[PDB]
């Protein structure tokens, strides 16, 4: 997971 | 979605709610956009942890996530296509786009209704300026520091931010390239957020509501000098056309 994810799974 | 308002899916009739099956009702995972009756565009990063079409279900016509919605349509993923150059780099996503060929158990694609409509892809270039205020919608958090998610659909308005601005070191520096689209609120009060990813960035181009971007990343939500970053769909038109045409 990249630091700036907006992904529910991150 | 930070700011904006709660809304029904009739204002975002292309919005696709993408869930993952559980071993046990499915868990909401990402937004998406209907770009033709049988095809949904979304973010490739939504599928990396489990990249099998069998494990996902797509719903069109939903205002309330994870419950039944009048006029709903439930689809299986017949085909899951992730961009061949998808990549993660410790801050952000690259080439972050996925296609989903959808089909019900009885074989159908989407049936247009007041709550289920396709959204137009962007033109190859257009002459004539358009506005840079674009809509965003989804089920994501209402603030970067919220635990818990809102359960009902929200929508809001952001403004496109030039690449040149977004690449300023105060913004994202060299992490932004020509394939990305930044959008933020001039007052930093509305943005897409965690759980809105995959969802649409809708600009009005040549009179058409138009899928200009796909929620991909952003440092926090509605943070000053930190736009939401979107896959620039116009860049992938021939990628898209060569798979769905």
């Amino acid at each position: 997971c990249p630091a700036y994810s907006r992904y529910i799974g991150c | 979605i930070v700011g904006g308002e709660f809304t029904e899916v009739e204002n975002q009739p292309w919005f696709a709610a993408i869930y993952q099956k559980n071993k046990s009702p499915p868990s909401f995972k990402c937004g998406g956009s209907l770009i033709s009756p049988c095809w949904v565009a979304s973010a490739a990063h939504c599928f990396i942890q489990l990249p099998k079409k069998e494990n996902y279900v797509v719903y069109l016509g939903q205002s309330k996530e994870s419950s039944y919605n009048p006029g709903e349509m439930k689809f299986e993923v017949e085909q899951l296509i992730l961009h061949e150059y998808y990549r993660e780099d410790s801050l952000a996503y690259h080439n972050d786009i996925a296609l989903l060929k959808i089909r019900t158990s009885t074989g159908q694609c989407a049936q247009p209704s007041r709550s289920i409509q396709t959204i137009a892809l962007p033109p190859r270039f257009t002459d004539a300026p358009f506005g840079s205020d674009c809509e965003i919608t989804g089920f994501g958090k209402e603030s970067e520091s919220d635990y818990l998610y809102p359960k009902n659909l929200k929508m809001s308005v952001v403004k496109l931010v030039s690449h040149e601005q977004c690449m300023q070191p105060h913004y994202y520096g060299s992490e932004i390239n020509y394939k990305m689209l930044c959008a933020a609120d001039p007052e930093w009060k509305t943005d897409s957020c965690k759980g809105d990813s995959g969802g649409p960035l809708i600009c009005n181009i040549e009179g058409r509501p138009t899928l200009s971007g796909i929620v991909s990343w952003g440092r926090g939500c509605a943070e000053k000098n930190k736009p939401g970053v979107y896959t620039r769909v116009s860049h992938f038109l021939d990628w898209i056309q060569s798979h769905i045409g």
